[PDB]
């Protein structure tokens, strides 16, 4: 299951206002302390 | 060719166990290696002619097992053994 | 570009291109559209690597 | 058995003699075809 | 490639703990105390030196006296050296300082 | 007795009670010695398998020659370089003790040798000069041997060179099956599986030999019982061998044989996967048109590889999984 | 032709179409390893030799250097050097295993020092095939 | 660039360390020849290096005074020292040469190497930067000063202004090399001369109405108002760096020798006129201020007007200047032993030939920075392709690294660098190929232009009254703030007009800049120029 | 070449002793009627660099305080004439043989 | 005397500074220079420097002794691959150790000792030492010395002093050569033990009595008693194996027990006896050995076959060798005579191109009349490179027409296996 | 606070502390006991507390006060 | 871990610590070139006496 996941995560992002695309995909798997773009959403 | 860690882990997720062991014991390097029940160290004197075997790190006589690994698995444990690092290769668990 | 006067900020000016490949574009667009193709070059060899490493 | 590749001469040396020719000075030294009868094809 | 008598089985586990100096020297079959590679007239391997015949074949053709083995066959062996000053190890630099600052200098408690 | 201060600076570290001193290695060996075992079982050493007496390394041992091939251009590598010097330091700081001892040189000596030492089980060492070797390069240690891609660890084990395995351009197909792949002639005859002889298929073994390895449709080794391998081609008594039950010969691979196929780009699961093999009079791959969009094949030169299965195990979970 | 592939007429291939010489030059040298020892450029003949690899050396002719006009394929030896030590070992230029082709010429010149210095260049007729990228 | 290399700088070079405690008067370069053992010398053509794998290479003959042969310097093909440019087109056929070969390398052991143009940041020029949040700094002006005739060495001088917005703390404080203490601007114009507070101020600022200048510039001269004597700032720059030495004892003096040279070398070396120091470092704090309130653009490091491309001369100038200099200190040494000739000439030619072979470009091979890469195998794949290469421009930045900024080509490479001719991959951005109407500045003498601009009416700087001038342009030759005019139009027009009829050499770049109200002069070697 | 004298240790190359001798010693050698080059060695260890041998302790160690300052030897293999040595009761050899 | 050489505090004062190794001697002599151009250039002010020496054991570092550290950085400011800020100070008790000199490795040379040449490598030994300890003399091997063939050579470079006093070449005694080299070129009964040196060293055994410090033990190897003295055994805790032996002419052995100098082997005879290593005159290789045996079934057997007896035991085993009338068979289930039996070969059971380098040209086949060259015949087909095609094909030799090397008349298969194999005549 | 000392002649036996408050610089060895006093301001340094001290002492030696 | 980035310090760490590895990953038998515990090496196969003879 683990490599299976691995391989469909992996996949999206060799294929491809707010940081998106594989900088934000870098940003969330790592600890990412600091943000390049944080935002913040109240209803 | 070479088999690269993607391949491995493609295979690995495809669940072919064997057909990885053949491939990095079979179609590769591959070497037996002698272990002591006790110390577990690949440094073991083991004629094949004679079928004698003794290790001069313990004291056994009768003690040895044969594993069949790849020669980059002993290349390495002897690597590390120079490091004062020591694989002890055991073949039951504690 | 040099061809252009200082505070130009028409549509030519400013990377716009309103001729397709069928007709030709004007050396100021081809500029334009060398430099876009450049940075979608880099773009990709640089995401490449980095998809290939967080795949790792 | 050799040729030179200015004068075009045969020299027809031997072991253990100067590889330069003998007209000139020039020792490029190049050597004929060989005498084995040789077949080609248009294929 | 060779019959051998010995049990056939995987290996389960793996320890990594430390190489005692005490087991070097009782592993250890040979000594090194010659830095030439080769004896004189670079036809024999250094007695008691490195590339020594007892831990392994330095060249085809000929056999190690502990195994009997060529090239093939011979995983080879280890030599201890004196080394009468200790030295510290790069790896465990850091280790070696925590340990110092977790002991006393002169009780070692 | 207060504990002093103490700082990482260099191979020999300094401690500050202030004033700063140069800690003897002997009394540190000592204090560890002096460690009880329940202090060091606490920080988490494990009194059977370790001490803390046994970092502090009092025994160099010498790797033997495999672990340090020689080149024979002998061709002694870096590392017997490095272990001769560290030998020849030992030797001097030996002579010198034996032959008084000044106090002053033999600390110089000291160091030297814990550089060596140092440099030996790890050349590259932060802030530190780096030991060059007598050539133009420097010395190679077993810490940089083991790094990464060129380490053993991830160039020798997590991935290792294969022997029965083929790399070439890849075209496409579109009169061949979905998951029938095409095969040059060449690669078919040098790849081999080892098919043992059975009854069921002995008349096609003999047939495969007396066929020869130049001929596709054949064989070119036959492993006995005993287990050694005698070749056909230099064999020219090839016809005159009668095969056995219980033997293996490395017949060329036939069609509906599985075997891998995969691109070196290996992004996703589906980059690599069997395919029938169909042997073809050309030297390029051919595979199916849909099957390119799982490898992401474009046929503008792209290569891929083809591992052929060498145990009826590995056909098996080929086919199955 | 799907995925940007192509199809080329076999006829026009076969006719002149798209046809290629590759060229491939082997320099060899007689470099000395200690002063009044040096390689000698000869045909080996299997006495006092050690090594001897596949390559046939009947191709060779008595100067040890193939003419042009000569086929060599495989391991085919190209150029044929000895080294003397101290009676002598094989120390030839085998040709690459995996490009053959037809000898196109050989010169044979001093160095610098002085010491004899071999180049042969191979010509080979590739034709378009499928695998060929255009 | 090779012609003018072998014409002028090796001559230069020679001169500049020809002085010895011996004398070398003239270097004479001959035919392309080869040395054969137990043979005569001949000539030699290039058709027969590569054939025998022979060096093609020329001896260079030295007087020496109380000829020696010292070396051989690879000849170029199609320079002023090869037989094949004295040919025609049955000459080159006679030789069995091309004639559509186009030459442009050196024959080494056979193998034809080419050399490509490296990038590197022009000299003589302040660019100022911003700094990061997080880092103190706020922007730093870094000009790297450089010698433009001989002994050529890098002087990075960088003036950081510590404190971000808010901070509260706006002060400047220049890095003087071989100083690790910045110190601030205050007590080096102490040093230089100008003591009081208002010409400083002046010095700095040049329009007096602009009060946010001084604003900002008030706690740079109240840390500094502690300084007074010039003695006393010496002394203080003295300080940092010490090496067993006593301030007030051979230390000032130093200090005084250091400022002289270490500081600004280009803009001159001797201690008749400081002042052109002071104005310097004035203009450049003026740049930094005026970047700093955003009302002047950042500097591009993309563009190449501040990018210089050296060719095979450069290189080949500074490898010589390092061999000889090698071969210098190895004579020196032998007439040392000789208390009571015999130049070993290898010393040069295998230095040469091993950096033409393996492309370490460095004085020794034990160096493990040589920048290897600069010599690459030419191309013969097909014609285009060996024009392509031989017009290659490579950049020394790693070909490592995710940073696109540097890779994307600036508008500035429109008429200078091919906008689709690239390599794809890794080195993609980097490796560069100028256009078809392209070429590089071989560099002049920039003398003449002094000369005529002191006669035609530039007032010199040391006179510059900016206060009692409000309307000046400065002139900038070769990065040095010569002067100032007062009819910057009449002398653009008349400097236009000599260089259209030929009189000075059309590869000097002269531009105007009316919004800054200055005239910037550049004939240095290395930039890139169009016809139009 | 350089030799080493095995009487005072002073280095100097061979020309030296054969055109003057040794400056420290030859008086010493023509009293006991032998030549320069049999009272000097070509093998040596160290060299020392003395500037003032009477206010130097490391003459005095090495027994050239009434030296003249120059080049030196610390050890000297070999053996002087036996006349020299008779002429010299309390000469002691500097191949270190006496200093155990 | 040297009791009054102690060094103290307020008398020495040595300071060592890093500095590049190896460059010792050029320092120092560098900084004597110096020191000379200094004192005869400034005057009456010098620098308080009394002496500068180096250890060549100790690379890397000089000695200065100056009473003051300011004077030594002073005078070793600017100096090249000196390292003044790399310094420390020596301590008085050091001192002494520091100017000692070391003890040379070279030990006393003594007449009639064995030494090493630093021919190189070659063993010698020590005639005569010179009275002044410069020269020694050296008697090495020349193979010894034969005046026949110097005689016969060079016999104008050949004179003779006296019976056994031979001079080539400017002194040759007893064909050995003297020749002038400088010296610096040149236990309880029943314990287990087991013999680390000696002649029997390897042997082990159970020790029987002890007497005297010689130890007597009964070892398995050779199932007799062995004394030794106590210092050369130790307490342990409790030719090759199957090589081929020509013991004569007519005889062949199998080892089943290899040693250090005695050796048990089998004969063709059955009979195990024990030998010496110079029983053996050589040892037979069996991968270069081309002898064959027939079976009773008729199968030919080769080395490494397996066959098992008919009669007996059945023993099975792999050949390891043939002999005229036997063959000695290692099997690996039987331990007894190290596995190795003699048997009949009666009672056991089994479990040249002449086209090759000839230029061809093929007749019935898709490629006739097209020349090519043989590379290698597998059996019934050859194996042809075409000249004008990058591709082996493998056809019947017989069909195919053979040429001279440089052209000639073509001839098929049935000239050269009948005449005498000969290219034709162009 | 080390640096090298003149009376003494030791090494790194210095220690200076500047009170900007008062600006005061002190110069104290911990071997030969010597003690010294100099005005200072808030971007001195100890360099300069050691500069003026030499400076002093020179001046003190050469005795022109 | 070995296998990570980290390749020599965690073995320094688990030589100081003496750590215990099951060889339960897949890193672990590869090295050791073992069938994996993973699909078809996950579990294993045995062999019935007692069936066979009735299936004979
Ligand atoms: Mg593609
Ligand atoms: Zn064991
Ligand atoms: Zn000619
Ligand atoms: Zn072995
Ligand atoms: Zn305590
Ligand atoms: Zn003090």
């Amino acid at each position: 299951v683990g490599v299976l996941a691995a391989q469909s995560i992996g996949e999206p992002a060799t294929q491809m206002k707010v940081t998106s695309g594989v900088p934000r995909l870098k940003e969330i798997l790592n600890v990412a302390k600091n943000m390049k773009t944080p935002s913040l959403t109240v209803y | 060719l070479r088999f690269g860690e993607m391949e491995r882990d493609c295979m690995i997720a495809h669940g072919a166990a064997s057909f990885l062991k053949e491939r990095l014991m079979e179609a590769s390097d591959a070497f037996r290696v002698h272990i002591c029940g006790i110390c577990g160290l690949m440094t073991v004197i083991a004629k094949l002619n004679h079928n004698q075997f003794e290790c001069k790190g313990c004291d056994n006589k009768i003690d040895i097992y044969q594993i069949h690994i790849p020669y980059a698995a002993k290349l390495l444990f002897q690597e590390l053994m120079a490091m004062n690092i020591t694989p002890r290769l055991y073949t039951d668990r504690s | 570009l040099p061809h252009f006067s200082k505070d130009d900020y028409s549509p030519e000016s400013k990377g716009f291109v309103e001729n397709s490949y069928l007709r030709g574009l004007t050396p100021q667009e081809f500029f334009f559209h060398a430099m876009g193709g450049r940075e979608g070059l880099i773009d990709t060899a640089v995401k490449t690597a980095e998809t290939g490493y967080i795949q790792r | 058995k050799y040729i030179c590749a200015e004068c075009s001469s045969k020299l027809s040396l031997s072991r253990t003699d100067a590889v330069r020719c003998k007209d000139c000075g020039h020792r490029i030294l190049l050597k004929a075809r060989t005498k084995r009868l040789v077949q080609f094809e248009a294929r | 490639q060779q019959y051998s008598s010995a049990p056939l089985r995987t290996v389960k586990e793996v320890q990594f703990g430390l190489f005692s100096p005490e087991e070097v020297r009782a592993i250890s079959v040979a000594k090194i105390r010659f830095p030439e590679t080769m004896d004189e007239t670079q036809t024999r391997a250094k007695i008691g030196g490195l590339n020594d015949p007892r831990l392994g074949s330095i060249d085809r053709n000929l056999k190690c006296q502990t195994c009997q083995e060529g090239m093939n066959e011979c995983p080879g062996h280890f030599g201890h050296i004196d080394l009468a000053k200790p030295v510290f190890h790069v790896g465990f630099i850091a280790k070696i300082k925590k340990v110092c600052e977790c002991v006393c200098m002169h009780c070692g408690k | 007795n207060t504990q002093p201060t103490i700082r990482k600076d260099g191979l020999k570290l300094v401690g500050s009670w202030p004033e700063l001193r140069v800690l003897s290695t002997e009394e540190i060996l000592n204090i560890f010695k002096h460690i009880s075992v329940k202090d060091f079982t606490s920080l988490g050493f494990n009194e059977v398998f370790s001490r803390p007496e046994w970092m502090i390394l009092t025994c160099l041992p010498v790797p033997p020659p495999p672990v340090r091939p020689s080149i024979s251009f002998r061709g002694e590598d870096d590392l017997t370089f490095k272990l001769a010097d560290i030998l020849k330091a030992n030797i001097s700081l030996e002579t010198l003790e034996h032959n008084g001892a000044p106090h002053h040189a033999i600390e110089e000596a000291e160091s030297l040798l814990q550089f060596h030492v140092a440099t030996y089980m790890d050349n590259d060492i932060a802030g530190q000069p780096q030991a060059l070797q007598k050539s133009g390069r420097p010395v190679k240690s077993i810490r940089a041997r083991l790094k990464g891609k060129e380490g053993r660890i991830r160039g020798n084990l997590m991935g290792k060179r294969v022997d029965f395995s083929a790399r070439t351009v890849i075209s496409g197909d579109p009169n061949l099956e979905l998951d029938q792949v095409g095969v040059p002639k060449s690669i078919a005859k040098t790849l081999t599986y080892p098919e043992v002889v059975t009854p069921y298929n002995i008349d096609r073994l003999t047939q495969l030999v007396r066929n020869g390895p130049n001929e596709h449709p054949g064989a070119k080794y036959v492993i006995r019982d005993s287990g050694d391998r005698i070749d056909l081609r230099y064999s020219k008594r090839a016809g005159d061998i009668q095969l056995q039950y219980g033997w293996k010969v490395e017949r060329h691979i036939m069609d509906n044989d599985p075997v891998l196929f995969n691109r070196q780009p290996s992004l996703h699961k589906m980059s690599m996967m069997a395919h029938r093999v169909k042997v073809i009079p050309y030297s390029t791959f051919r595979l199916n048109l849909s099957v390119t969009s799982p490898y992401n094949a474009d046929f503008d030169g792209d290569e891929m590889n083809l591992h052929v299965p060498q145990s009826e195990e590995t056909r098996a979970e080929l086919s199955q999984l | 032709n799907q995925e940007d592939s192509m199809i080329m007429n076999q006829s026009s291939i076969d006719r002149g179409l798209f046809r290629s010489l590759f060229f491939r030059s082997y320099m060899d040298q007689e470099k000395k390893y200690g002063m009044s020892i040096t390689e000698t450029f000869e045909k080996p003949q299997r006495t006092n030799t050690l090594r001897m690899k596949h390559g046939t050396y009947d191709k060779l002719d008595d100067d040890g250097l193939i003419a042009p006009g000569v086929r060599v394929s495989g391991e085919d030896v190209i150029i044929g050097k000895t080294t003397p030590i101290s009676s002598k070992r094989d120390a030839s230029t085998p040709l690459r295993s995996t490009e053959n082709g037809i000898v196109d010429q050989v010169l044979v010149t001093t160095n610098q020092d002085g010491l004899k210095f071999v180049k042969v260049r191979v010509r080979t007729t590739k034709i378009p095939q499928i695998g060929d990228k255009f | 660039s090779f012609n003018q290399f072998v014409d002028y700088t090796l001559q230069d070079i020679i001169c500049e360390d020809s002085t010895l405690i011996i004398s070398f008067g003239k270097i004479y370069v001959t035919k392309p020849m080869v040395n054969e053992s137990d043979g005569v010398t001949h000539a030699l053509y290039p058709q027969e290096a590569r054939l025998r794998n022979l060096t093609y290479s020329s001896g260079l003959f030295v007087d020496v005074k109380k000829k020696v042969f010292i070396g051989r310097l690879p000849i170029m093909l199609r320079s002023k020292n090869c037989y094949l440019s004295e040919a025609t087109e049955s000459d080159l056929y006679k030789l069995k040469e091309c004639p559509f070969d186009m030459g442009g390398y050196f024959i080494i052991n056979g193998s034809e190497k080419v050399l490509i143009a490296q990038e590197r940041s022009a000299g003589n020029i302040v660019q100022v930067f911003k700094k990061a949040a997080p880092s103190p700094i706020s922007h730093v002006a870094e000009i790297r000063s450089a010698l433009e005739k001989g002994s050529r060495f890098i002087s990075t001088l960088q003036v950081k202004l510590y404190g971000r917005e808010g901070s509260s703390a706006r002060t400047i404080k220049a890095t003087l090399p071989y100083i690790k203490q910045d110190i601030p601007i205050v007590i080096i114009f102490r040093a230089l001369g100008i003591i009081p507070d208002g010409e400083i101020l002046e010095h700095i600022c040049y329009d007096v109405n602009d009060w946010q200048m001084l604003e900002m510039l008030k706690p740079c001269v109240e840390d500094g108002f502690v300084i007074q004597d010039r003695e006393t700032a010496l002394d203080f720059i003295g300080r940092r760096g010490t090496a067993l030495g006593i301030k007030k004892e051979k230390r000032i003096q130093y200090a005084k020798d250091i400022l002289q040279k270490e500081f600004l070398p280009h803009i001159t070396q001797l201690e008749g006129f400081e002042s052109r120091k002071a104005f310097f470092l004035g203009y450049m704090i003026n740049r930094l201020l005026l970047c700093a309130l955003d009302r002047k653009d950042q500097d591009d490091r993309d563009h190449f007007g501040k990018k210089r491309l050296d060719l095979a001369g450069p290189l080949l100038a500074q490898l010589f200047k390092t061999l000889f200099k090698k071969l210098t200190k190895d004579i020196f040494r032998y007439m040392q032993r000789t208390v009571e000739l015999a130049i070993n000439a290898k010393t040069i030619t295998s230095g040469l030939k091993y950096a033409l072979a393996t492309g370490n470009w460095g004085e020794q091979k034990k160096a493990m920075s040589s920048r290897a890469g600069v010599s690459q195998v030419l191309n013969r794949y097909t014609y285009s392709s060996t024009l392509s290469h031989l017009r290659r421009t490579n950049t020394p930045i790693g070909r490592d690294g995710k940073l696109a900024k540097p890779r994307q080509l600036h508008n500035t490479h429109w008429g200078l660098v091919c906008p689709a001719e690239t390599p794809e991959g890794q080195a993609c951005g980097l490796v560069k190929n100028l256009s078809l109407m392209s070429c590089i500045s071989v560099g002049t003498d920039p003398m003449p232009i002094i000369t005529f601009l002191s006669e035609w009416g530039m007032e010199p700087l040391e006179d510059y009254v900016p206060h009692q001038s409000p309307d000046a342009t400065r002139v900038f030759v070769n990065g040095v703030w010569h002067g100032v005019h007062r009819n910057p139009a009449r002398l653009m027009e008349t400097l236009r007009t000599l260089r259209r009829k030929g009189d000075i050499n059309p590869e000097v770049s002269m531009i105007r800049d009316i919004r800054e109200k200055e005239l910037k002069i550049f004939t240095d070697a290395g930039r890139v120029y169009r016809p139009l | 070449s350089e030799r080493a004298c095995m009487l005072c240790g002073i280095v100097q190359t061979t020309n030296e002793f054969n055109r003057d001798g040794c400056p420290n010693c030859q008086g010493i050698f023509e009293e006991a009627g032998v030549s320069t080059m049999e009272c000097t060695s070509p093998s040596f260890e160290g060299l020392v660099g003395m500037c003032k041998p009477t206010k130097s302790w490391v003459a005095k160690w090495l027994s050239v305080d009434h030296s003249i300052a120059g080049m030196y030897a610390i050890k000297v293999d070999g053996r002087l004439p036996a006349e020299v040595v008779e002429l010299l009761p309390h000469y002691k050899p500097r191949d270190g043989s006496q200093v155990e | 005397p040297q009791r009054f050489l102690l060094p103290s505090v307020d008398t020495a004062t040595i300071w060592g500074v890093r500095c590049r190794p190896g460059k010792e001697k050029e320092l120092i002599r560098k900084l004597l220079k110096k020191k000379f151009n200094l004192d005869r250039a400034m005057g009456k002010k010098k620098l308080k420097i009394l002496s500068i020496f180096q250890r060549d054991n100790y690379t890397g570092r000089i000695y200065i002794e100056a009473p003051k550290q300011s004077v030594i950085e002073k005078f070793c400011n600017g100096v090249p691959d000196i390292y003044i800020s790399q310094k420390l100070l020596i301590p008085v008790q050091e001192l002494p150790l520091l100017l000692k000199p070391n003890k040379s490795d070279d030990v006393a040379l003594e007449e009639g000792s064995y030494v090493r040449i630093k021919y190189k490598g070659d063993l010698a030994m020590v005639d005569q030492i010179s009275e002044n300890n410069l020269e020694v003399m050296l008697k090495i091997v020349p193979q010894l010395f034969n005046p026949t063939m110097a005689l016969r050579l060079d016999q104008a470079n050949l004179y003779k002093r006296d019976d056994r006093h031979f001079t080539y070449k400017n002194d040759y005694i007893d064909g050995y050569l003297y020749k002038s080299f400088r010296i610096q070129h040149v236990f309880e009964p029943g314990d287990h033990v087991t013999v680390i040196n000696g002649e029997h060293q390897g042997d082990a055994g159970l020790v029987l009595m002890v007497e005297q410090g010689q130890v007597t033990f009964m070892s398995t190897q050779t199932s007799r008693e062995v004394t030794i003295t106590a210092n050369n055994l130790s307490k342990s805790i409790d030719y090759a194996l199957h090589d081929i032996v020509e013991l004569s002419a007519k005889n062949v052995a199998c080892i089943i027990q290899a040693g250090h100098d005695i050796f048990k082997v089998i004969d063709e005879t059955g009979k195990v006896s024990t030998i010496t290593k110079g029983s053996i005159l050589s040892k037979i290789n069996t991968a270069r050995a081309r002898v064959s045996s027939v079976d009773a079934n008729g199968n030919e057997i080769k080395i490494g076959d397996t066959i098992v007896e008919k009669v007996g035991s059945r023993r099975e085993g792999q050949v390891l060798y043939i002999q005229t009338q036997q063959i000695f068979v290692v099997s690996k289930k039987i331990v007894e005579n190290a596995g190795v039996f003699v048997v009949n070969p009666s009672n056991v059971e089994a479990v040249r191109e002449v086209a090759l380098g000839k230029t061809v040209r093929i007749r019935s086949a898709g490629y006739k009349g097209q020349l090519g060259i043989v590379k290698d015949v597998n059996g019934d087909k050859a194996t042809v490179e075409l000249h004008s095609k990058n591709k082996h094909i493998t056809i019947d030799k017989h069909k195919l027409t053979y040429y001279n090397r440089e052209g000639g008349e073509g001839i098929t298969y049935d000239e050269l296996v009948n005449r005498r194999g000969r290219v034709p005549q162009a | 606070t080390k640096f090298n000392c003149l009376f003494c002649n030791h090494e790194k036996s210095v220690s200076c502390t500047l009170d900007k408050k008062n600006s005061i610089g002190t110069l104290s060895c911990k071997i030969c006991g010597q003690s010294f006093q100099t005005r200072i301001n808030s971007l001195s340094q100890p360099v300069d507390v050691y500069s003026d001290w030499f400076d002093a002492v020179e001046e003190v030696n050469s005795g022109r006060g | 871990r070995c296998s990570f980035e980290e390749t020599v310090e965690i073995l320094f760490e688990a030589g100081a610590s003496a750590e215990l590895d099951d060889c339960r990953g897949v890193s672990e038998n590869v090295i050791l070139g073992q069938m994996a515990p993973i699909g078809t090496g996950a579990f294993d196969v045995m062999i019935d006496e007692e069936s066979l003879v009735k299936y004979m």
